[PDB]
Formats: C-alpha cells, structure tokens, sequence
C-alpha cells in the first residue's frame, strides 16, 4: 500500500547477467537521507533486537539524518568490524527489518537498515580515510589466528587495537574466507575486503599467507610458540550427495565452481589462468546462497539455460530474498520439491542428463522441520551439460583431531563457549561457522568480537576457564 | 642485502628438451616435507595454481628439488623463468606422506618426470633399510634423459628405455622380466596415469601389492573442493588430503584416465603463450 523502501540504483537485468560488476549500486546521500527520515526514532526499537550482534540502529540512522556521517560510522564500528559487508550480505528479510514496526504497518515495508549500514561503511570507504596506528606492540602476548575470514579478520584486528601480538595464518593466496572466494563480485566487491585487509594490516597485524595450519606450520607449534589461539577455520569441505555419475566430468562441488570463478577468476579467462567447464545448460543443486551464486556466477559464462533444483518448496529457501529475486531478474529457472537420483554421462565422459523425482510433504520430523519424501513415477530427466552441488559444507576432520583434548560436538564442529569462545584447551579460541556450522557473515564477526575480549581478559589473568 | 628470498629460484637446469629441474628457496616447505607430499604453486598475479611434487629437501639450507614436464602454458613459464626470479606462490607439503618401514626387498617403477616423484621415497626405502630394485623409463635416451645419478647412486638399477640401455621399451616389461629372481610383496608406480595402471595391472606379479602416486586436476590442494576427486575400491576418496599416494588394486584408473581429461580446451591459454 503506502510506505515502501527508497528506491536504489541497480543493474539492468538484461546487462548484468554476462557481467561480473555489482548489482546494487548504493544510496546517494539524499536518497539515504531520504530512507533515514522514514525511521521513526522507535523508543522500544525492535529492529535492534533482530540484529544478531544488536547495533545501535536507531542511533546511526539518527546521526545520519543531522547530517553527522562521521558518528554514524563509529557507531557501527563499535558494534561492527564489518559493516560494508553485512550492509549488502546481511538476510535482513530474517533479521533487523523484519522487526522494523513500520514492516508491521498495514502493507508497508521496513526501513533499509542494511543499506543504511551499507551507505555510511561505504561513504566512509570508497573515499574517506581513517587513521595510521599499530597499537598492537603495547602488549607481550602473542596470538596466532588460522583463518582470515570474518571471524579471524575481526578477531585479530580487535586483539591488535588491543595491543597483543596477532599473526594471522591464510591458507589461500587473498584473505580472506568466504569474502574472496566464496561470494561473487557482483554482491561483495572484492575492493571492500581487499580495504579492509589493509587497513587490519596497518593496525599491524602480519598475516601469513599461503600457509596451511596443520601443513605449513603444525599444530603442536602454534600451540608451543603462541600464547593464545583462535580457531577460525571456518566450514568448508564439501559435501557431495554421492548420487551415481557423482564421478563425471561437468559436476562440480559448489565449493571448486567458486573457487575458480571468484578467487582464480575464471570468467576472465584466457586473462587469468584458470579454466572451466562450458555450460549451456547448468543445474545447481540447492536453493541457498551458495546455490544461488554459484547459478548467478555460471550464468554470466555464457550459460543458455541455469537451473535450480530444490528438494523443499520457495517459501523454505534459506538464500536472501533479495538474492533470489536478482537470480529470477537474471533468467534462471527454479525448481521446487525435486531431487535428482543420477547423472547420466556419454562414451567420451560428460555429464548430458540427471534422473530426478518430485518431493511431497507426509511426516513431520524425520530429520529437518518439514522433512520431505519422494513420490514414485514422478520420476524424470533433466538434460544438462554442466551440474553444480551445492548441498552443504564441513569442518575439518584431519586438523580438528591434531588439537589435542579439543572436543567436538553434535558431529564435528568445536565445543566452544558461546561468549567467551573458550574451548576445552588452554587459552584457545574458536569462532564462526567452525562453532555454530553454517551461518552468517555478522555472527563470525561478532564472535571474532567476543573471542578477541575474552582473550585480552584471559592474557591479563583476570579470568581463566581452564583449571583442572 | 644481497641474498636469497622468499621462493627464489636457486637453481634452475634443463635436463631434457622439454623438461625442467628446479631447486627453489622455500625453508618452512623444505623443513616441514614428508616423502610423497607435493606442493602447489601460482607463478603471476593471473596465474593459475598448479601442483609439483617435492622431489628432495636440504632443510638445513632450505631449498626443495622440482622436476617439470612442459607440457602447457604453466610449466613453460616456470621453465622460462630463470635463476634469481621468484614464485608468486608456494602452498606445501600438501597431501600424506608416503608410509615407510623397514620391508624388505622393494621394486620401484618410475616414468621421466614421475621418476622424481619416485625419488624421495626410494632415499626414504633406503633410509629405512629396504634393499631395492629400481626401474627407469622415460620419453627418449639421452635426448630426453633419465636421472641415473639418483638411482644408482642409491640403489640397485635396471634401466628400461625405449630403445637403448636395458630392456627396450615399456617399464611393466622390465617388472614381468622378474620372473626368476623377483622379490617380496612392494611395488611402486609413479609416472602418467596409463603407466600407473598397468604397474597396477602387474596383478599377475609374484602376489605383492603396488603403491601409486595419482596426479588428478587439483586447485586448492587443501580438501576443500574435490576436483581431485578419486574413487578408491568404490568409495570416493581426495587425493590431495587422502592421497597422493594410494594402492593401485584399490584405484579407479579408467575414471582418473576420464577427468584428466576433463579440461582439453586449455590448449588456448599455451596457444596465446606460444605467439609470445
Ligand atoms: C557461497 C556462500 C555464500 C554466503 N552468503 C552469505 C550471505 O549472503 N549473508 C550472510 O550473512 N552469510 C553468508 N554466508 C556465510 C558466511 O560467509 C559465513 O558464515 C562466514 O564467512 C563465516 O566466517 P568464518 O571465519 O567462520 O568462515 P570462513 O569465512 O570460511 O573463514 C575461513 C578462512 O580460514 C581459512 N582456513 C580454513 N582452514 C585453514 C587452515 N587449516 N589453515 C589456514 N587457513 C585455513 C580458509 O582458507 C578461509 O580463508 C555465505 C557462505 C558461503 C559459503
Ligand atoms: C601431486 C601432483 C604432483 C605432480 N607433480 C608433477 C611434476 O613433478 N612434474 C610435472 O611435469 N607434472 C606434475 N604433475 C602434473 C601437473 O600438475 C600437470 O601437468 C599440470 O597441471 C600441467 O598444467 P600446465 O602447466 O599445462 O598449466 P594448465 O593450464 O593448468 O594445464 C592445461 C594444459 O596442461 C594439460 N595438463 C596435463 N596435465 C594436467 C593436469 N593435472 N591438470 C590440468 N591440466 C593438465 C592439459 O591437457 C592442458 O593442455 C603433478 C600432479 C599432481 C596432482
Ligand atoms: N603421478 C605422479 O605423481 C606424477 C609426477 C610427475 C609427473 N607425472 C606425470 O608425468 C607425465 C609425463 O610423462 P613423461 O613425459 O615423462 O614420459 P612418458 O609419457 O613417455 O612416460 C615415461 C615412461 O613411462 C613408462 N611407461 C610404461 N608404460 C607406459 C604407457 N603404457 N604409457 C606411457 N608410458 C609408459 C615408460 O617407460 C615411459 O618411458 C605427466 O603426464 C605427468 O602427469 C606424474
Ligand atoms: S524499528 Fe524501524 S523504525 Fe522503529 S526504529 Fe528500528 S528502524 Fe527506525
Ligand atoms: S548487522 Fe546485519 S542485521 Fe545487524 S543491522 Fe547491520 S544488517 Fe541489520
Ligand atoms: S584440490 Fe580441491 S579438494 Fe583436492
């Protein structure tokens, strides 16, 4: 009916869908200012306690609007390590604008908190500059950080304002996690995480790249040569379905599709390196966000026709909202409550069909909420020249089991303190998707928060889980 | 200044037309390398990651050994690369160590390159006391050479080229040439896919078991993605954490043969290299 979000400048569809550049474009100054007098200053303010980490929303909307940009940033950055990334990757659809009362008005929408978020991060980003420091010789302590994702990122950055020793340890060649090589450019600029290294790098955090705990460095050395340790491996392994025709060539993990086309860049192809598989006709297996971009990223190849599978119905995709419009904007077909049962490949070896069935709902909780089961002889085919599975992901098995007295929970994942982040081995840490499984990015940032506390209070003796 | 750094290039040495043996400045990987474990490497800031077998380390100075076949635009580059330049990238060892006890009598099978893959684990036999029999082939004889220094040097060394010294031609040959003597339960195969398997397809042998080094297409190296993707006996297995090195019974090779393969457009990245 009435009041609905400001619109933003986006990309056309149409030109989007063989380009790699980002589709939201970003408020302009009046436009934000225009979305900020929608806040209507709520005394109770719901939409902070949809927000995972609870930022001052009220607040740096307010500040917004009188014009003080600079309050506005620092406000979020108190409560956010990352903001120019959960203002574009946040499901806000789920979180802090579904509790937005001006949602709860008779057909309105919420105010856009996210990108609000999103324009004072960047405001202050694509242009503003901070400051110099390190801070980070102040203290004695050192720290080794495995990880450079969200949660290793905002973990070492807390621990070097904090003055400890923070050496952070990358495996791949870009920090860092899911930021580089698992979302695409066209949701998460690549400038944005590239910045943000730099600016932990000038907080005077050494980051070792190309280096493989476990590998590279033991384990039983970062536990011998360091004080503390954080453990933000994150998940990743993946997971395959093993279907038959699981072997053929044109299936891939959603995990190695990504790989190349975000960090190898191989839609840049023959400029970088890195080649991939053509793919008239792809099939994507899942409705998440790995999903979605991994369909959105195989589109842009040249991709005729990009489909979606989904065992479950729409209303049951995890991926974001916004995202999934973007996707259906793009041409890409989704199919609900179908699973695939085989790939059929030809003599030469290459993935030409998949055998699938139709889904329905019968028991309630076998395992997940509306637990699906298939139905006989709605069994088809679908022709497709190139399959992406992304159904999932794990935590590492090999390199959980060389920390010793670490304990894991339900089936892998660390045991660790949902607030200190302390595990069961002294003066270790853990964070993000290694403790909670899959999630998002806030919440890896935000523990990262958490754990970098809580081990500025253990370095100092002030508070000790581990006695006996 | 004026010394060595990071990934440096210490000593580069073409051994053959189209093959290529560095000796790269990497103390962390020279010190922290197991028998059967390999790196993987990214030459320029476009580059593409490719893995290399470490073929011998002097932790002590830091450097570990690499034999490349040319074979695409990457090893080319590496190859053109000379003494003094550095390696954008070098993730290592990745991959299980290979599982060395004192066995017995062991026969080892190696093809051109592969051969110093089979290196290490050959010195590791040694250094565990093995008494071993070694197999050399390779593309050519002198024009594409063979490292006899390495076997002979360690070890007892039955020379099978394709035409020259030894027997004459295929490898597997030379293993069937045991017959009389012949040895107790260990053979290795390291070399292309086809040699491997048919090391594997030995199966007639005197009763013993092969050991593998597989080369499937990796990116990561690391486990995370799964393009080097093996069925081992009928499950599936990464060869870059579970592997390299398997037991050839136990290996799909029709399926490794298949996604090898799996990229032949590559072709245009060596093409676009060779006009330059
Ligand atoms: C395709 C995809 C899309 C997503 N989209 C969203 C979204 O839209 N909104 C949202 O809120 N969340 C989203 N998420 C989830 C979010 O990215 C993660 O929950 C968050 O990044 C978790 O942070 P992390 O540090 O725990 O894991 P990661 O980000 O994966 O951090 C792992 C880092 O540590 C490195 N590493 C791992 N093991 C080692 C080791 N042994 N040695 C050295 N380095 C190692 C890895 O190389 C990597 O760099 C998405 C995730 C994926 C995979
Ligand atoms: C553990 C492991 C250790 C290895 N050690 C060695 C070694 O010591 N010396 C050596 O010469 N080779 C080794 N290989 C094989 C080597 O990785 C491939 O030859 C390499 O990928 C060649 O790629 P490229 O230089 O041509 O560049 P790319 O562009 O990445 O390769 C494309 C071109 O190279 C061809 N090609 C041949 N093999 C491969 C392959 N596995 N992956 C992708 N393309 C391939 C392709 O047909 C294509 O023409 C090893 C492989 C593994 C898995
Ligand atoms: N699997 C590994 O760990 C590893 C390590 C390095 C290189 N390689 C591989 O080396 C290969 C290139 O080989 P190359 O250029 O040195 O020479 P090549 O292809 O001619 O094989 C070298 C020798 O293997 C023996 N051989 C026996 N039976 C064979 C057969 N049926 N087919 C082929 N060879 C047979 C022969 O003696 C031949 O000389 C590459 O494809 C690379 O992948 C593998
Ligand atoms: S709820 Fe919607 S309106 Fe009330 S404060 Fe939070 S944002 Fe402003
Ligand atoms: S962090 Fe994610 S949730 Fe919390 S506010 Fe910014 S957007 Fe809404
Ligand atoms: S190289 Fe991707 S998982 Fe082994």
């Amino acid at each position: 009916m009435k009041n609905r979000k400001t619109p933003m400048k986006e990309q056309s569809p149409e030109s989007r869908r063989r380009n790699f550049e980002e589709v939201a474009l970003g408020y302009t100054l009046e436009e934000a200012l225009e979305e900020a007098q929608r806040c209507l200053q709520c005394p109770t303010h719901p939409c902070v306690s949809g927000c995972p980490v609870e930022i001052d929303i009220p607040g740096f909307i307010r500040k917004l609007r009188d014009g003080k940009l600079e309050e506005s940033y620092r406000i979020l950055k108190s409560y956010n390590n990352l903001p120019a990334v959960c203002g574009r990757v946040c499901p806000q659809e789920v979180q802090c604008e579904s509790r937005c009362v001006v949602g709860k008005m008779k057909d309105s929408e919420p105010v856009a908190i996210g990108r609000l978020e999103r324009f004072v991060a960047d405001w202050a980003a694509e242009n503003l500059e901070e400051d110099v420091k390190p801070l980070a010789g102040s203290k004695k302590e050192k720290v080794a950080v495995v990880g450079s994702g969200p949660a290793g990122l905002t973990a070492a950055a807390d621990l070097a304002k904090m003055g400890y020793h923070v050496d952070i340890f990358e495996a791949f060649h870009k920090p860092g996690g899911v930021l580089v090589y698992g979302i695409p450019e066209f949701r998460l600029p690549k400038r944005i995480v590239e910045r943000e290294v730099s600016y932990i790098r000038k907080l005077g955090v050494n980051f070792h790249l190309n280096t493989v705990v476990g590998k590279t460095v033991k384990v039983k050395e970062l536990l011998s040569e360091y004080d503390a340790v954080f453990i933000g491996t994150g998940a990743g392994t993946p997971k395959f379905m093993g279907i038959p025709g699981t072997n053929l060539n044109g299936v891939y993990s959603a995990n190695e599709f990504l790989t190349r086309v975000n960090l190898m860049k191989a839609y840049l192809f023959p400029e970088y390196d890195t080649p991939i598989r053509v793919g008239k006709k792809v099939a994507v297996i899942g409705a998440g966000n790995t999903a979605m971009d991994a369909a959105r990223s195989a589109l842009r190849l040249g991709a005729e026709k990009v489909y979606i599978v989904y065992r479950r119905t729409e209303r049951e995709m995890p991926a974001r909202r916004e995202e999934y419009h973007h996707a259906l904007e793009e041409g890409i077909e989704f199919l609900w409550l179908t699973l695939p049962i085989r790939y059929i490949g030809d003599a030469n070896g290459n993935v030409e069909a998949m055998e699938c069935v139709r889904m329905e709902l019968k028991e309630a909780d076998g395992s997940g909420r509306p637990r699906p089961v298939p139905i006989e002889g709605s069994n088809f085919v679908l022709e497709v020249d190139m399959v992406i599975e992304a159904i999932g992901q794990g935590p590492n098995r090999v390199l959980l089991s060389e920390f010793p007295g670490l304990e894991l929970n339900e089936r892998g994942y660390i045991k660790a303190d949902e607030d200190t982040g302390a595990t069961s081995v002294k003066g270790v840490f853990a964070g993000g998707d290694i403790v909670t499984g899959a999630a998002t990015v806030i919440k890896a940032m935000g523990a990262g928060k958490k754990a970098a506390q809580f081990i500025h209070s253990y370095l100092t003796g002030e508070w000790n889980p581990w006695q006996k | 200044m004026g010394g060595t750094a990071l990934n440096e290039i210490v000593k580069k040495v073409k051994i053959a037309e189209d093959v290529f043996d560095f000796w790269i400045h990497s103390p962390s990987v020279s010190k922290e390398a197991r028998p059967g474990q390999f790196v993987v490497i990214r030459l320029h800031e476009k580059g593409e990651r490719i893995p290399l077998t470490v073929a011998d380390t002097k932790p002590e100075e830091g450097l570990f050994r690499m034999v490349v076949k040319v074979v695409g635009k990457t090893t080319h580059e590496l190859s053109l690369k000379k003494e003094g330049d550095t390696i954008l990238d070098v993730v290592g060892p990745l991959g299980n160590p290979s599982e060395i006890e004192n066995y017995g009598n062991v026969l080892l099978v190696g093809g051109g390159v592969g051969i110093a893959t089979l290196y290490p684990i050959a010195k590791a036999l040694k250094e565990a006391g093995n008494n071993i029999t070694t197999v050399l082939g390779a593309r050519t004889k002198d024009y594409l050479i063979m490292v006899d220094e390495f076997k002979e040097i360690s070890d007892v060394l039955l020379v099978t080229d394709d035409g020259s010294a030894g027997m004459k031609g295929v490898v597997t040959d030379a293993m069937d040439k045991l017959f009389r003597e012949r040895k107790f339960d260990i053979c290795w195969a390291v070399g292309p896919t086809i040699m491997m398997k048919f090391c594997t397809l030995k199966a007639r042998e005197f009763g013993v078991p092969i050991w593998v080094s597989l080369n499937p297409i990796m990116v990561d190296g690391t486990g995370m993605c799964g393009a080097c993707r093996v069925t081992v006996s009928g499950q599936i297995k990464f060869a870059c954490v579970d592997g390299p090195e398997f037991r050839g019974e136990e290996v799909d090779w029709d399926e490794l043969l298949k996604r090898l393969a799996q990229y032949r457009e590559q072709e245009k990245i060596s093409y676009e290299r060779f006009l330059k």
